[PDB]
């Protein structure tokens, strides 16, 4: 659960830029947006299971190899 | 009937077009908006029906819209492109508008510009999905793509090439013959690197060149100042407050005033709905017209005559701004013309020759083909041109000698 | 009844100086007046370089100038015939006056 | 697998196309439309607050607009260029058209 | 009035789609020559007055 | 070689694969290379 602008003082539990996120996982790791949620952060239910929360990934990083 | 001019001389010119894409994403509960949370009120709404529950389903709706317009106008590209440590861009800058490792959030120069010149009653705002750090790096991928590989990232992989040969196929793709670009290659760069140094002067003279950012904030605002104000009205009510009708009144008499404070409440409230349904139409608008110059501009070259700045299209950079995108259009505009007599073919021996690409032109007392945008003679030749037919048929064919490269060789 | 309708800021006239400019353009410069100034191009030249960007050879232009200078006199003459004989064509217009 | 049909002959054509660029610029004093001429109604209306601003700022954004849209297709063109005296236009006639 | 209001908001937004397709054919088919197959009456493309 | 720019197809370099403009001077980063001339095997002929 989601509380949408909240602080968790106000109400697993987690501090988002989107509000105090409750019952999902926070992971430092980054992913494809499965579930989006606000301000960067996405959840999923990658694997032994429960909802995470990280930052989304944009897309693989790649050094064109220019000269 | 027989004068044309040429360009001698050309302009890369800079053009900085500003499209909005997303409005501040809002939801209301109505309930709180319209009630206060004051119970009373509260059990008379409920007999109103879907109008609680189908505004927020209507806000919702332009909520999520607001994350597909960013979505696809900047995640255009497969990967997150970044420039290698070398910067030798064959002169050509590249340092005002790729990413500052001194700002925080790694946006560049013009992006800092622009993101300093654009400036709770039962309402609520939303995050962005993507934030604003997010985006900058979408323009910096979309921008190290565009500089290190050409098209080839939106058609498959970004394949690496030398810069200066990416200009020299845009320069191709514009009907000026590539030599055009390498003989006047520190000069192109100079001029390219003159016109961005402008931006950042023009857009530090005034906001008002912002204006359609600037309007998308205002507009907002502006709309919820409104639905917040439009509290403070009597709609044939006694008092504009609630719990002071619910203090004053027994529930009969106090039931007639709460329906009116709800009913224009209500109407207030689907009125703001409306709107913003009718300015979410506008900025999708918007949103897609900046989503096909990321595809068409940023991504290729367009053969769109005044799609994507005056002048003959060279490439675009795409820069961030909030609440919408810039696009820095990189421009050829012919300059420095003069008037010369021409012919639409000539006469070799009893045969009608026509230029095989450019045009023939005399400076009045010798013949030559020139490239149609850029004045450039060349002796006309049998490979320069091909034959059609006998010395007749054809209105204004001058009489001229066609020099033939073979015949020189042909005396061994 | 409180209703008003304002002008327009350019009149008529004014529409009429900018189409006839847009149209002068077009007619002795090409396509250049839409990037530098107007570089002026003989006309049947003009419509040599818009034959070219067809896939259709020059040569196929000049080898048939009169008839083609027939065939686009003829089709404006069915134009403004086909707009003096029936006002059924304005659609478009109408309909935005209707409204 | 073998066959081909190649155009031996051309016609030029001229196809018109008809777009609207504009509505007729129309607006509305709503305290006039709404009560007209009487104090005592234009009092009234003041209880339902904003709208009578916000439906006549509507109808301006509206009506400006349309002097935007006509500028937004006319105006493309810098000058005034003014067609020659002398019309050796390749047989091309523009008469009916200048 | 409201109701009106809300229709010519609309119809006003049809219209500025109109405009826009007018100004691009107006930038694509007059100042230039469109390679867009159908955007310019059928044919080929020559030119647009 | 010279290839087409959007499927490796190496032609070797010749006077009818390629265009002259001017001298060596202005153009960065030139190398030299043979260019081979068609008409070379009746030259000889
Ligand atoms: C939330 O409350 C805590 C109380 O210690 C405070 O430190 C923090 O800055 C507040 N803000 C958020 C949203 O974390
Ligand atoms: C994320 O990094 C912080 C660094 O202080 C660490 O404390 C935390 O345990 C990490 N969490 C995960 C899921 O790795
Ligand atoms: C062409 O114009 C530029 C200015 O835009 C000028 O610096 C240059 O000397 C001119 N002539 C040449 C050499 O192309
Ligand atoms: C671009 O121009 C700026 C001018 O201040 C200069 O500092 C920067 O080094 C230049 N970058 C390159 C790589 O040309
Ligand atoms: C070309 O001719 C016009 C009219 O005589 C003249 O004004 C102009 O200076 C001449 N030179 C150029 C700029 O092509
Ligand atoms: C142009 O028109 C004049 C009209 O007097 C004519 O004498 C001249 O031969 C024409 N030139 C061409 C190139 O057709
Ligand atoms: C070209 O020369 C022929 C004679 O060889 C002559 O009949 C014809 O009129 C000449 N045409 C022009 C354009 O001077
Ligand atoms: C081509 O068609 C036109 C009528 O559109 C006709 O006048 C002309 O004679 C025809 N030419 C041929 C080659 O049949
Ligand atoms: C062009 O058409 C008009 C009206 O039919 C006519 O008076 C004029 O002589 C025509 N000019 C040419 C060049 O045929
Ligand atoms: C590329 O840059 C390097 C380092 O400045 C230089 O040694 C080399 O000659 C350059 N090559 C070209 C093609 O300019
Ligand atoms: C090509 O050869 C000449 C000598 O004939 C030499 O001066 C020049 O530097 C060479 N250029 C390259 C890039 O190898």
């Amino acid at each position: 659960v989601l509380y949408q602008g909240v602080n968790c003082t106000e109400v697993n539990v987690f501090q988002t830029r989107a509000g105090c996120l409750i019952g999902a996982e926070h992971v430092n790791n980054s992913y494809e947006c499965d579930i989006p949620i606000g301000a960067g952060i996405c959840a999923s239910y990658q694997t032994s299971q429960s909802i995470i929360a990280y930052t989304m990934s944009l897309g693989v990083e790649n050094s064109v190899a220019y000269s | 009937n027989n004068s044309i001019a040429i360009p001698t001389n050309f302009t890369i010119s800079v053009t900085t077009e500003i499209l909005p894409v997303s409005m501040t994403k809002t939801s209301v509960d109505c309930t709180m908006y319209i009630c206060g949370d004051s119970t009373e009120c509260s059990n008379l709404l409920l007999q109103y029906g879907s109008f609680c529950t189908q505004l927020n389903r209507a806000l919702t709706g332009i909520a999520v819209e607001q994350d597909k317009n960013t979505q696809e106008v900047f995640a255009q590209v497969k990967q997150i492109y970044k420039t290698p440590p070398i910067k030798d861009f064959g002169g050509f800058n590249f340092s005002q508008i790729l990413p500052d490792p001194s700002k925080p959030s790694k946006r560049s120069f013009i992006e800092d510009l622009l993101f300093n010149k654009v400036t709770f009653n039962g309402l609520t705002v939303l995050p962005p999905l993507l934030t604003d750090e997010m985006i900058a790096q979408y323009t910096s991928a979309l921008l190290a793509g565009t500089i290190t590989s050409g098209w080839t990232f939106g058609a498959g992989a970004a394949l690496q090439i030398p810069f200066a040969m990416q200009m020299a196929y845009r320069f191709n793709g514009i009907g000026v013959t590539q030599n055009v670009l390498y003989e006047n290659q520190k000069l192109i760069a100079n001029q390219f690197n003159s016109a961005i140094g402008k931006i950042q002067d023009s857009l530090s003279s005034t906001a008002s060149a912002l204006g359609k950012l600037q309007d998308v904030v205002n507009q907002n605002a502006q709309a919820l100042n409104t639905l917040v104000k439009q509290l403070s009205s009597n709609f044939g009510a006694i008092s504009s407050v609630l719990n002071d009708i619910l203090s004053r009144l027994d529930p009969p008499e106090a039931e007639v005033q709460i329906d009116r404070l709800i009913t224009g409440r209500l109407q207030s409230l689907q009125t703001y709905v409306t709107q913003q349904l009718i300015r979410a139409a506008e900025i999708r608008a918007s949103a897609n017209l900046a989503a096909t110059k990321m595809s068409e501009c940023v991504l290729g070259q367009s053969k769109r005559v005044d799609f994507c700045g005056k002048g003959y299209h060279l490439m675009s950079f795409p820069q961030s701004a909030p609440h919408g995108v810039v696009f820095l259009h990189v421009t050829y505009v012919p300059a420095q013309e003069k008037n010369f007599t021409t012919a639409p073919a000539i006469c070799h021996d009893g045969k009608a020759h026509f230029p095989r690409e450019g045009v023939f032109v005399s400076n009045g007392t010798h013949w030559f083909v020139t490239q149609r945008n850029f004045y450039e003679p060349q002796i006309i030749t049998t490979d320069n041109t091909f034959v059609s037919g006998n010395c007749d048929v054809v209105i204004g064919i001058v009489n001229n000698t066609v020099y033939d490269p073979l015949q020189p060789e042909l005396d061994s």
